[PDB]
Formats: structure tokens, sequence, C-alpha cells
């Protein structure tokens, strides 16, 4: 589990650090945007951002994967 | 008339807007004579009587103070469906069974 020929050491580079940067960007504006209602409820635009908490967890195990296994 | 009360009981409407849903309907049916036919339903993700009636009944004493008293026993709960909520609002309204 120290395997050397990374690869993925050189992807840890200019352009993935400025999506990383707007992904998080992204979704401070999505958490921004979210309305928390008394009981259970919800309102429709927070059923509609529920749907890419799941983007947003992809892209940020895919960082942890990139910069472990690098 | 014949009146059909939808209360919206869902989460949004607990605090003050349910106090004020709930004087508001004791309200309404305050102004119903024993011509008129009511008979309040409530929704939050379906629609159920808030009352034992099942369909619209005439509004004298004894049922408009049934319909009070569950009226002033509801409680806000779970998210809104106004779809499901009209479907049953139509549906009683539809319902020629019964005295109307
Ligand atoms: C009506 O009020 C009684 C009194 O507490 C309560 O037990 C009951 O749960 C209420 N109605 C419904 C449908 O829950
Ligand atoms: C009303 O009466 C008709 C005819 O008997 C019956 O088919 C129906 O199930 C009854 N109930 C409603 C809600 O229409
Ligand atoms: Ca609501």
């Amino acid at each position: 589990n120290i395997v050397r020929k990374y690869a993925k050491k050189l992807i840890d580079w200019p352009p993935f650090e400025y999506m990383i940067l707007a992904t998080i960007i992204a979704n401070c504006i999505v958490l921004a945007l979210e309305q928390h209602l008394p009981e259970d409820d919800k309102t429709p635009m927070s059923r509609r951002l529920e749907k890419t908490e799941p983007y947003f967890i992809g892209i940020f195990c895919f960082e942890a994967g990139i910069k472990i296994v690098a | 008339k014949d009146m059909l009360i939808l209360v919206d009981v869902s989460g949004s409407v607990s605090g003050l807007t349910l106090k004020l849903i709930r004087t508001s309907v004791s309200e309404m049916l305050e102004t119903l004579s024993d011509d008129d036919f009511v008979n309040v339903a409530s929704f939050n993700s379906n629609a159920q009587d808030v009352s034992c009636f099942q369909h619209l009944v005439q509004a004298n004493v004894r049922n408009k103070k049934v319909l009070k008293d569950a009226v002033n026993n509801i409680t806000a709960k779970g998210i809104t469906d106004y779809k499901k909520g009209f479907s049953f609002a139509f549906e009683q309204l539809l319902n020629y069974n019964v005295s109307r």
C-alpha cells in the first residue's frame, strides 16, 4: 500500500484545484438557498436541492480518494 | 351553500398560523345556517376528515359543534400536498348519495 507510480500526484495541479474551488462555492450557495420549515415540512425548492447532495458527496470523496492515493 | 373547508395542517402552519386557522374556521362555521351543508377536511401529504363525518353534513348546532371540537384538536405536521387535498375536496362535493 506504498505502491509508487502514483500518476495521481500530477493530477493535484493547476486546473483540478480550481474546479474543487468551484464545487465548494456551488455547495455553499446550495446551503444558502435552503429554508427550514417547522415540523418535517419542506419547501418545493428544498426538495429540489436535496437531490444534489450526492453530486457534492461524490466529488468530495473523489478528492479524498485522489489525495489519499497520491 | 355547500362548503367544504380545506384546512392546511402541514408543518409550516404550526405556531401562530394554526391558532389563527382554527379560530378562522370556527368563525367560518359560525356563518352557517341549517340550510347549508359543511364538512371540514385537512391535508398534509394526504387528505383526511378532521371529524367523524365522511360527507357533507347539515350545519346545525350539533354538527357545527362536532366540527368545531374536531378543528380545535388539529395539529400541524408534514409536507403539504395541494393536489391530494383538492382531490378530496372536489370528490366530497360530488357525493350525491347524501342529503345536500
Ligand atoms: C383529539 O384530542 C384527544 C385529546 O387529547 C387526543 O387524544 C386525540 O389524539 C385527538 N385526535 C386525534 C385524531 O388524534
Ligand atoms: C353512491 O351510490 C352509488 C349507487 O348505489 C354507489 O355506487 C356508490 O358507491 C355510492 N357512494 C359514492 C361515494 O358514490
Ligand atoms: Ca406547508
